[PDB]
């Protein structure tokens, strides 16, 4: 579900995709656990205020390039599950027939 | 008297007494001409001269101090003559000339 | 083995750039497998007779330089 | 033991052209690898060339034709002019 | 939305033409050019012992060689107004060049 | 001596190229031909004066050609050996 490591689903949009968990986020001691561990803010990590306190995740995304790993809070990502990959079908769905009206 | 090398007279740089006994040692005839051994360092001299000097402009070009393999190369293919000498000539580490053919590039 | 599988198919792509081969084929690799061995056994049997000859165990650089040489192919830079 | 090349003499002809610039282990082995080629080239083919007109002796001439024949134009000009002049220079003196 | 970004077929190409048409090192891995070069010589002689130097002039001139093939392999495919190379683009090069 | 390469008739590149196994040929060929096979005499015919004038001699023989033909790689049979 949420573990250092663990595959998890981020949304985006009308979009979801799955992500890796790299850094989870305490708010309350206002440090992050990474896997190459209890560290504070880095001297370029940083955590918008309105998920920093918040269970953040620092998590980088399958198929995509390391240029866009996303701190993403607890209001999108969701437990790793088969239901996930359910909605992430139906969502795929619903771009295909969005883009089909589009043409079509 | 003292002794001068046959290349001073001649005004070379080339050892002109070893072009001579490698001549000799050679097996390319019994006799070997007096004259023979100046015209041949004469003319390595300046097939010398020449190919380094086409060497120290391209090194320069590249803004280094040392002529390196890649500067023989280019500079040996760029020279028509020089590359018409030496063309079953294969240089070590000498890369190739850069050339791309037009109907590949982008349109 | 099959050494001849050493080779694969990013170096033959390198090799191509380097030719200024843009597109290339999937038949293409093997084919030139076969091509550079024909290449090596007819450098190396020449190579080896001239170790033999010298009534040596190893061979060296100079030998290579005389089978290349001797084969039209001509190589400085190592003597 | 010990073995003769042509490092001094292609150094100085560099310090010639170029008085500054340096030159790199793999390049002066380059160099005489080509001076060994050239003589090789010029001196089997004097050699034909005198075995041809049923001679035992190599002079200049033959090395000025041996050279016509392997140099292309211009080089070859450049070149008998060089040997030219250096065989007057070394008579004369 | 979301979409990533990807370079249009024969880019990358051209970028590597670009950058191997530059640099001179060789490009095979040297390993396995040790051990096929070993395993070719065996059909000849055995227990054959290898200078460093004859290994490495060995791939010089085969890398060479391949480069001269496949540029000639090259100007073949684009007299047949085409972009791709394929065997029998090698084998007229080849037949052409006098090797076969 | 001027105006010789037209001496090649079409008829006689015709019946080369017949040799050569070639069916059908294009109408601006023959001149590429007649350019080469200077640029080929040229060349062969440079180093066989060379040969002649080494010599100095004033009539050029065949046995020159030979030497010539084989000094450019290309080894002629049955001209005097």
């Amino acid at each position: 579900e949420f573990a250092l490591g663990g595959r998890c689903l981020a949304f985006h949009g009308p979009l979801m995709y799955e992500a890796k968990i790299l850094k989870i986020w305490d708010p309350s001691s206002k440090m992050y656990t990474s896997i190459p561990k209890p560290q504070k803010l880095g001297e370029d990590e940083s955590i918008p205020e309105e998920i920093i306190n918040g269970k953040c995740f620092f998590i980088h995304y399958q198929g995509w390039k390391s240029s866009w790993d996303e701190w993403v809070g607890y209001d999108r990502i969701r437990a790793y599950n088969e239901e996930n990959i359910a909605m992430k079908k139906r969502l795929a769905n619903e771009a295909k027939e969005a883009k089909k009206s589009l043409l079509e | 008297a003292k002794a001068k090398t046959r290349s001073s007279r001649a005004g070379l740089q080339f050892p002109v007494g070893r072009v001579h006994r490698l001549l000799r040692k050679g097996n390319y005839a019994e006799r070997v001409g007096a004259g023979a051994p100046v015209y041949l360092a004469a003319v390595l001299e300046y097939l010398t001269a020449e190919i380094l000097e086409l060497a120290g402009n391209a090194a320069r070009d590249n803004k280094k101090t040392r002529i390196i393999p890649r500067h023989l190369q280019l500079a040996v293919r760029n020279d028509e003559e020089l590359n018409k000498l030496l063309g079953r000539v294969t240089i070590a580490q000498g890369g190739v000339l850069p050339n791309i053919q037009s109907v590949l590039l982008p349109k | 083995r099959d050494n001849i599988q050493g080779i694969t198919k990013p170096a033959i792509r390198r090799l191509a750039r380097r030719g200024g081969v843009k597109r290339i084929s999937g038949l293409i690799y093997e084919e030139t497998r076969g091509v550079l061995k024909v290449f090596l056994e007819n450098v190396i049997r020449d190579a080896v007779t001239y170790t033999e000859h010298a009534k040596r165990k190893t061979v060296t650089a100079m030998d290579v330089v005389y089978a290349l040489k001797r084969q039209g192919r001509t190589l400085y830079g190592f003597g | 033991t010990r073995k003769e090349s042509y490092a001094i003499y292609v150094y100085k002809v560099l310090k010639q052209v170029h008085p500054d610039t340096g030159i790199s282990s793999k390049a002066m082995s380059i160099m005489n690898s080509f001076v060994n080629d050239v003589f090789e080239r010029i001196a089997g083919e004097a050699s034909r060339l005198a075995h041809y007109n049923k001679r035992s002796t190599i002079t200049s001439r033959e090395i000025q034709t041996a050279v016509r024949l392997l140099l292309p134009g211009e080089l070859a000009k450049h070149a008998v002019s060089e040997g030219t002049k250096a065989v007057t220079k070394y008579t004369s003196a | 939305v979301k979409k990533p970004h990807r370079y249009r077929p024969g880019t990358v190409a051209l970028r590597e033409i670009r950058r191997y048409q530059k640099s001179t090192e060789l490009l095979i891995r040297k390993l396995p050019f040790q051990r096929l070069v070993r395993e070719i010589a065996q059909d000849f002689k055995t227990d054959l012992r290898f200078q460093s130097s004859a290994v490495m002039a060995l791939q010089e001139a085969s890398e060479a060689y391949l480069v001269a093939l496949f540029e000639d392999t090259n100007l073949c495919a684009i007299h047949a107004k085409r972009v791709t190379i394929m065997p029998k683009d090698i084998q007229l090069a080849r037949r052409i060049r006098g090797e076969r």
